[PDB]
């Protein structure tokens, strides 16, 4: 059983947003309310309402006014369509599932809302008018002298978040990714270490990938070392 | 709204409550969920029918009992309840358990000067990030030689790691002609009352 | 493929037949019950 989210990132004032989160590999899919949920930076978790695959959709005293959410089960997958967002509307975003246990009856009430047992991982919604950047890279050679360490720094990117791992995806163990700086420009800007020894730094090509989530521009960009 | 406690800590070992209270409760049912600082919350009171968590219900609120509490725990538990109508869910304000007496975890430092590629398009952003330390604070400067610098440095704030710690980082921007200018550059950085300083230069390596 | 129903109420006492002096209780029935049946009349009115 996966959640998997799919949208754009950032948000332009008194427009409108949308976002999915399909469902691939999934027994029980039809039976439940599908949810969305949402987050400002460090803050608390507020509910928007939930969608059962029968048409019936849940939602919040304030949002009346803004939001409504469709299905379209032929995957299965569930849409917000959300209109006049402002900043004071950034935060995270996830989509989730309140699960509906039963049973043998519907009618009869023999069944009770489960819980939200199930979330994605997700996505920022920053609401401005600035522009998307693709991230600039930069190696932070190794040091030359057995036990060294490296990083890689990522500058002038907009906007949240930067999610990367080294090696193709290969180095989730002593790993340290830091925190970005929304630079006085307006531009965000991060680094990540990597704790990679002092002995193989003769015949390897380590290569670092980044992912600049809300640009759509991936890169591969080879960290040469300190001659 | 639901009532949560804003904050119950205790020593390791010993038991912490995090009770949920509002007007569902003489009729619904109590949920809960753990969120570690920017991770996904996680889910520990379900709705079973009609290992060391729990939640007591008493009339108008329901109590969690973490029994025997750990640097693990150290989260902000949200309660959650369904309306008494069913219209709506709801959360509570977040209560952070804290465990007392974790062990003061001194700063590391790791500091780097400007690649070859950026200083030929025309930026100095210097790289002194800090992991593994405990707690979340930390008073950093910054020293050109041995004169401190005013304008160009930015940082961020403390955020927990992997290991219950908190880790941070720290830039300066020069351009490549301020760069080359001076003839060191240090990072320093106070911890609990304790520091350290690390050299680099652009005629060293 | 599937079914509907309708929502029933559980009653023990009753005072049937209109014998104005004998309301009674039907005691417990132990296991669950089920019963079948051809449906076959109806009773109804009209308006005016």
């Amino acid at each position: 059983v996966q959640l998997r989210e799919s949208g754009p990132g950032l948000v332009k004032p008194s427009e409108t947003l949308s976002l999915s989160c399909t469902v691939s590999q999934d027994s029980r899919p039809s039976d439940h309310s599908w949810t969305w949920v949402r987050q400002s930076p460090g803050k608390a978790l507020e509910w928007i309402g939930d969608i059962h695959y029968n048409g019936a959709t849940t939602y919040n005293p304030s949002l009346r006014s803004r939001v409504r959410i469709e299905l379209d089960q032929s995957i299965p997958r569930f849409s917000l369509k959300m209109t006049s967002m402002t900043a004071a509307d950034t935060g995270m975003y996830y989509c989730a599932r309140n699960a509906i246990r039963i049973y043998g009856v519907v009618a009869l009430g023999e069944w009770f809302h489960y819980g939200m047992d199930v979330w994605g991982q997700g996505t920022a919604v920053t609401v401005s008018s600035a522009s998307t950047k693709g991230p600039s890279v930069f190696p932070l050679a190794p040091s030359s002298k057995g036990t060294a360490a490296l990083g890689c720094l990522v500058k002038d990117y907009f906007p949240e978040p930067v999610t990367v791992s080294w090696n193709s995806g290969a180095l989730t163990s002593g790993v340290h990714t830091f925190p970005a700086v929304l630079q006085s420009s307006g531009l965000y800007s991060l680094s990540s270490v990597v704790t990679v020894p002092s002995s193989s730094l003769g015949t390897q090509t380590y290569i670092c990938n980044v992912n600049h989530k809300p640009s759509n521009t991936k890169v591969d960009k080879r960290v040469e070392p300190k001659s | 709204e639901l009532t949560q406690p804003p904050s119950v800590s205790v020593s390791p070992g010993q038991t912490a409550r995090i009770t949920c209270s509002g007007a569902p409760l003489t009729s619904r049912f109590t949920y809960w969920y753990r969120q570690k600082p920017g991770q996904a919350p996680v889910l520990i009171i379900s709705r079973s029918s009609q290992g060391r968590f729990s939640a007591s219900w008493s009339g108008t609120t329901v109590t969690l009992t973490i029994r025997g509490v750990q640097a693990d725990d150290e989260a902000d538990y949200y309660c959650q309840s369904s309306d008494t109508s069913d219209s709506y869910k709801m959360f509570g304000g977040g209560t952070k358990l804290t465990v007392l007496g974790q062990p003061a975890a001194a700063p590391s430092v790791t500091l780097f000067p400007p690649s070859s590629e950026e200083l030929q398009a025309n930026k100095a952003t210097l790289v002194c990030l800090i992991s593994d330390f405990y707690p979340g604070a930390v008073t950093v400067a910054w020293k050109a030689d041995s004169s401190p610098v005013k304008a160009g440095v930015e940082t961020t704030t403390p955020s927990k790691q992997s290991n219950n710690k908190y880790a941070a980082s720290s830039y300066l921007s020069l351009t490549p002609e301020q760069w080359k200018s001076h003839k060191s550059y240090s990072c320093q950085v106070t911890h609990e009352g304790s520091t350290v300083e690390k050299t680099v230069a652009p005629t060293e390596c | 493929n599937d079914s509907i129903t309708l929502p029933c109420r559980i009653k023990q006492i009753i005072n049937m037949w209109q014998r104005i002096g004998q309301a009674m209780y039907a005691p417990p029935i132990q296991g669950v019950i089920r019963c079948v049946s051809n449906i076959t009349g109806l009773i109804l009115t009209r308006d005016g």
